[PDB]
């Protein structure tokens, strides 16, 4: 049972949304890294 | 565990339950997120009660309370007119 | 011979501190030479540094001491320690030490916690911690225990299998006393001047290890071969490799004189390195009013 | 050459023959940041795995070789694997060091890289260090020779010199594999059994998250992390090349001294060999709320997987996103004693 | 606005039964490749450290050449 919220800021309470309880994700940078690392993984198979 | 907080306000009871719900807005979802209210009686987020009135100008002068060993800060409301009321639940 | 040395403050000593300062009357305080900072031990023992008990011991041993006699508001008076005078000292220290045998009293920094000998001065931005007074043998074993911890914390940390760091914290543990055991404060890093003291001690140790008297080796080998003395109980009837291998040679009369002569001069140098800090010889300590009359030994 | 005659009369108790060596600063800079160490010898066997006592090696840094060509740190390696007569050499036989100041960084060296270059390079009085007087008169260039290192592809200088019979027997020795083959297979074995424990804990439960650590999550979490995107959870087991730096062994070394938490954190996909073997502290006055601040700063890491080990025998894997999967740590206590002797004393 | 699911401990991951059993197998398939590539470069430097030994032995045998 989740609930969806835009924002808050700075609690002492552990289970309480915030800007400090927000995970700093970037979808673009991780996808490029993945796409390039996948290419590296593919090149890793064909040395043996 | 439960908590006993004290609130000074210059507003009405109709105002005080709305603004106390807004003040406790992180704490209700905190208690909900850590523990699901599996039964019907765990919904009540406590209650409030008016302890009476005092003057809004020279209210709540800060002071200190000294025991033999230590000293904590304590507010000092002066010239209080005590008037209790029944419990109004917060949710 | 002047003794009445006032120390002028610069702010109002409030009545929360006048009570505990009048509580500490008859104690001992170190001097700077007054100014509000540098009169005490908080100038060299602050909260920012590690409690090293050597640099503050150096400040206790370099500069002279003083008895606190009266604390007024805005100013307090101090009474110096010039020799040849009999000073009366009350035991007003929170780790109590009963002066039954009335040995030579000895100053120490508060190694039993800052909190018992501190006084909070909120008049000026300064905190004053009182030195600890206690008889000589307890003081010397506190010195040996704090240097043993200051040399052994690093070498217990230096082992990769540090399954026992807490072994020394209870093995050293309290101070050795019959009526009660008194735990002390233990610093993890010995700091600069503590390591300089261990460096000079290692200098002296490795110089005297170049000359060992071989004659006592034969006597301790015989006492191992004879009945186990209770002073020999640290060996538990074992001959280690070193004492077994320093006794392949013979015993003569030639080496022993020069050996014991340089051991005389180096042990007198080690006593001079252990005559450390100002001490007070005590005569006629009256227990019923807890006053130990002392002159500066 | 100060450390050469500093542990030649001290390590002679635990070891017959002692080798003098150099490490360049460039090769060991990736072992430790900012040159923080300033050692512990533990030579492990190829076919005769066992466990051996730890020998101490006195090394001092910041002091150059006699050569001005390269400037690096000093070291020494004990050789005590050869039983009885040391005329036999064990080939493909590692020697592992634990150099340290405050235990940080590890070094592994073959005996073959050591020994092939060692033959290639060629009323009292006070006591005198006869080795120190004999060392001082050589003082020449050709005592030091550069030898490539098979683990890390750099030249490792050894200094040997016609000193005495102890090195004199050394170059006359010759004799007629599997030593790094075991440690990788062992670590991947315990990693496979940990991932199998996580597999059965996700299997006996529903395929769901309990989310021990709270953190807010966006609506696009099933988009920007794809459906069943366990690419990191796939490749986690390939990414654990080290164990003795890992937090997996930090729980086992801390059972005897009480119980804190340890973290192995790795990049979602090759963002760098991130971090291995850190502490979550409840001891200092940061306290449990200070540890909780570190744990929510851990769960908010959106670009790293996390693995948690407790000292009391429990293992956790924290996904980026605050999700977690519980698991078990318990293994056969022979391998507990094996790791405990690999690090230090039992 | 952008909506963020608030942290409750009933927040489930997106359900993953099929995710891991092929994942560990392809992980070990890449792991064996990593290991024998490292073993290959180990054996390359291992043959280069042994090769100078037989050349040093031959240059030691070249001593007896100089008196013949």
């Amino acid at each position: 049972d989740p609930a969806r919220l835009p924002r808050d800021t700075g609690p002492e309470l552990m289970w309480a949304p915030s800007l400090r309880n927000s995970l700093r994700v970037s979808p673009e940078a991780l996808e490029l890294a993945e796409r390039e690392a996948e290419r590296a993984r593919s090149e890793r198979w064909d040395r043996c | 565990g439960p908590r006993f907080t004290f609130f000074q306000s210059s507003r009405g009871h109709c105002q005080i339950m709305n603004i106390l719900r807004i003040y406790y807005s992180p704490s209700i979802m905190h208690r909900y997120a850590v523990v699901q209210p599996l039964h019907i009686e765990e919904l009540t987020f406590g209650a409030v009660a008016c302890l009476g009135t005092f003057s809004a100008t020279d209210g709540w002068r800060r002071s200190a309370f000294n025991y033999r060993g230590s000293s904590l800060p304590v507010v000092e409301i002066d010239s209080f007119y005590s008037n209790v009321s029944d419990w109004e639940v917060i949710l | 011979m002047d003794l009445k040395v006032v120390v002028s403050l610069s702010s109002r000593l409030y009545t929360d501190e006048i009570a505990k300062m009048q509580q500490r009357i008859g104690c001992i305080l170190p001097l700077a030479s007054q100014n509000v900072q540098g009169l005490g031990l908080g100038q060299v023992y602050s909260l920012e540094t590690v409690p090293d008990y050597v640099s503050m011991y150096n400040y206790l041993s370099d500069c002279t001491l003083a008895v606190l006699d009266e604390v007024s508001v805005d100013s307090l008076i101090l009474t110096k320690i010039v020799p040849g005078q009999t000073y009366a000292i009350k035991n007003k220290y929170q780790p109590f030490f009963q002066w039954h045998g009335t040995g030579s009293l000895s100053v120490m920094p508060p190694v039993f916690g800052r909190e018992h000998a501190t006084v909070k001065l909120e008049s000026n931005d300064v905190d004053i911690v009182f030195p600890m007074v206690l008889p000589t043998p307890i003081a010397e074993e506190v010195l040996q225990k704090i240097l043993l911890f200051n040399v052994y914390s690093r070498v217990v940390m230096q082992a990769p299998g540090n399954a026992d760091m807490l072994d020394v914290h209870m093995h050293l543990g309290s101070v050795s006393y019959l009526g009660h055991h008194y735990e002390l404060a233990l610093p993890e890093v010995p700091g600069p001047l503590g390591l300089a003291l261990l460096d000079n001690l290692s200098l002296y140790f490795c110089i005297m290890v170049t000359l060992l008297p071989r004659a006592s080796m034969r006597l301790v080998r015989g006492l191992i071969r004879h009945e186990h003395h209770d002073l020999l109980n640290l060996f538990q009837e074992m001959v280690p490799d070193e004492i077994a291998r320093i006794d392949l040679d013979d015993l003569s009369v030639a080496d022993d004189l020069s050996r014991m002569r340089v051991m005389m001069t180096y042990l007198q140098s080690l006593a001079s390195l252990f005559n450390l800090g100002p001490r007070l010889a005590t005569a006629a300590y009256s227990q019923e009013t807890l006053t130990a009359t002392c002159w500066l030994r | 050459m100060d450390v050469h005659i500093d542990n030649q009369v001290l390590s002679g108790l635990g070891t017959p023959l002692l080798v003098h060596l150099f490490v360049p600063d460039t090769v060991m800079a990736e072992l430790c940041p900012n040159r923080v160490p300033n050692a512990w010898c533990q030579t492990l066997f190829s076919d005769r795995t066992g466990l051996t006592r730890v020998c101490r090696v006195f090394a001092a840094r910041g002091m150059l070789p006699g050569r001005p060509s390269h400037r690096g740190t000093f070291t020494s390696v004990p050789v005590y694997c050869d039983e009885g007569l040391p005329e036999l050499y064990n080939p493909f036989h590692v020697a592992a060091l634990r150099f340290y100041d405050e235990l940080v960084g590890e070094l592994q060296i073959y005996y073959l890289s050591l020994f092939e270059g060692a033959k290639r390079a060629l009323l009292s009085r006070v006591p005198v260090s006869f080795s120190k007087t004999r060392r001082a008169i050589r003082e020449s260039r050709a005592l030091v020779r550069g030898i490539a290192h098979i683990f890390s592809p750099h030249a490792l200088y050894v200094v040997t010199y016609p000193e005495l019979s102890a090195q004199g027997r050394l170059h006359r020795m010759t004799a007629v594999l599997g030593a790094p083959e075991r440690e990788f297979r062992f670590l991947i074995s315990v990693a496979l059994r940990i991932s199998a424990s996580f597999r059965e804990k996700l299997a006996m439960q529903a395929w769901t998250a309990q989310q021990e650590i709270p953190v807010v999550i966006p609506t696009s979490y099933s988009r920007i992390y794809k459906n069943s995107d366990l690419i990191r959870e796939a490749f986690f087991t390939v990414q654990t090349r080290v164990s003795w730096e890992s937090c997996w062994v930090k729980a086992t070394i801390s059972n005897a001294p009480d119980a804190c938490l340890w973290i192995d954190s790795h990049p979602l996909y090759e963002e760098g060999a991130s971090a291995w073997g850190k502490v979550i502290d409840s001891r200092p006055p940061g306290g449990l709320v200070g540890a909780a601040s570190q744990l929510v700063a851990l769960g908010t890491d959106g670009h790293c997987v996390h693995l948690a080990t407790t000292s009391d025998g429990q293992a956790f894997l924290v996904l980026p996103g605050g999700f977690v999967i519980k698991g078990q740590l318990a293994l056969t206590p022979e391998e507990r004693g094996y790791i405990l002797a690999r690090h230090g004393i039992r | 606005p952008e909506l963020m699911w608030a942290p409750s401990l009933r927040n489930s991951l997106r359900v993953s039964p099929e995710a891991l059993e092929l994942a560990e197998r392809e992980a070990e398939r890449a792991r064996s490749e990593r290991w024998d590539r490292c073993a290959q470069v180990l054996k390359n430097r291992l043959l280069r450290v042994e090769l100078d030994g037989i050349m040093r032995d031959h240059l030691a045998r070249a001593e007896e050449i100089r008196q013949d």
